[PDB]
């Protein structure tokens, strides 16, 4: 009959995904990785 | 950890190194301390020891290559050596109360100098 009905719902779905991160990316941990000389096997030193 | 061994490392023949060993506290070096290695076949000579008071005596026969030194602020400890030989192949370890045994001590890490 003669009228206004509201059949359903409208939505904006959202354009394509955004994250943001701060500027630190990376603190160099090669401190331990890539040393000139390397130590022995079992001197195991504990660099923290 | 109450004793860490710093630095160290390999040695090439006709070379010199320094040792350190950063102690926990002035307390614990009563009476006696220890840089001690283990000589191929030699036996177990005493070579760095100190007291809490701030004495130092060391063995006249093989005191022509060691020297010692001591800083309060960080506890650090210095062994200054020069010409190192053969004479030294093993790896140290800087132990208090070593002179009572291998029982009532606290081991910590320790280090290497050996040459060819
Ligand atoms: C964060 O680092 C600087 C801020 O000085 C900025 O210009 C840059 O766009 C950001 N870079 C990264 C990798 O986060
Ligand atoms: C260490 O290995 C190589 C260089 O030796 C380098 O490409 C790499 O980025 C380094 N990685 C770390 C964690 O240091």
């Amino acid at each position: 009959e003669k009228g206004i009905y509201q059949t359903s719902n409208f939505r904006v779905q959202p354009t394509e995904s955004i994250v943001r991160f701060p500027n630190i990316t990376n603190c160099p941990f090669g401190e331990v990785f890539n040393a000139t000389r390397f130590a022995s096997v079992y001197a195991w030193n504990r660099k923290r | 950890v109450q004793l860490v061994e710093s630095g160290g490392g390999l040695v090439q023949p006709g070379g010199s190194l320094r040792l350190s060993c950063a102690a926990s506290d002035s307390s614990f070096y009563d009476y006696e301390m220890s840089w001690v290695r283990q000589a191929p076949g030699k036996a177990q000579e005493w070579i760095g020891s100190m007291y809490p008071s701030g004495r130092t005596y060391i063995n006249p026969s093989l005191k022509s290559l060691v020297t010692i030194s001591r800083d309060n602020s960080k506890n650090t400890l210095y062994l200054q050596l020069n010409s190192l030989r053969a004479e030294d192949t093993a790896m140290y370890y800087c132990v208090s109360n070593w002179a009572s045994g291998s029982t009532g001590d606290y081991w910590g890490q320790g280090t290497l100098v050996t040459v060819s």
